[PDB]
């Protein structure tokens, strides 16, 4: 009595409708510290002359 | 060395022959692996087996 399973499962089905279908979410944090850059991306090298 | 958490390794590998002290001579070393961490460090201890 008042004590439920909080961790709860999903339902995903074919056949529902479109609120389960399961969508993989990727979210990307960005922070800055006192640590030098690291990352790369825009190094772009063309042909020597 | 550490320069505002730019921490270096350097390395050298070279063969002698002696007991107890260590050689009197000159050799230069090698920068291997660049570690650009950014932390402070203060105190360190030497690895036995």
């Amino acid at each position: 009595f008042n004590c439920y399973f909080p961790l709860q499962s999903y339902g995903f089905q074919p056949t529902n409708g479109v609120g389960y279908q399961p969508y993989r979410v990727v979210v990307l944090s960005f922070e800055l510290l006192h640590a030098p850059a690291t990352v790369c991306g825009p190094k772009k090298s063309t042909n020597l002359v | 060395k550490n320069i505002d958490g730019y921490f270096k390794i350097y390395s050298k590998h070279t063969p002698i022959n002696l007991v107890r002290d260590l050689p009197q001579g000159f050799s230069a070393l090698e920068p291997l692996v660049d570690l650009p961490i950014g932390i402070n460090i203060t105190r360190f201890q030497t690895l036995l087996a």
